[PDB]
């Protein structure tokens, strides 16, 4: 489920406070922003990016 | 409330997405449901028999 400290948006086990950056390997796609009441504006980290640049 | 709905559909493997993509749907489902309990359970003494 995700949640914020205040300043930071982070993935965590649902049962267990367990913050993870968040990525593509948390988190799956679905459609665009339009459509979900309560959705918000943030960051998701893709763990191949630094992996092609170096 | 609509997040813990997208657990309930979780827990019968329905991804969260199948929720909020239809959140407004869905509660208007459950609203209308809800109506029909009124009017089921007020029309007839039977149900409570």
């Amino acid at each position: 489920v995700f949640v914020s400290n205040g300043t930071h948006w982070f993935v965590t086990q649902r049962n267990f406070y367990e913050p993870q950056i968040i990525t593509t390997d948390n988190t799956f796609v679905s459609g665009n922003c339009d459509v979900v009441i309560g959705i918000v504006n943030n960051t998701v980290y893709d763990p191949l990016q630094p992996e092609l640049d170096s | 409330f609509a997040m813990q709905m997208a657990y309930r559909f979780n827990g019968i493997g329905v991804t969260q997405n199948v929720l909020y993509e239809n959140q407004k749907l869905i509660a208007n489902q459950f609203n209308s449901a809800i109506g029909k309990i009124q009017d089921s359970l007020s029309s007839t003494a039977s149900a409570l028999g």
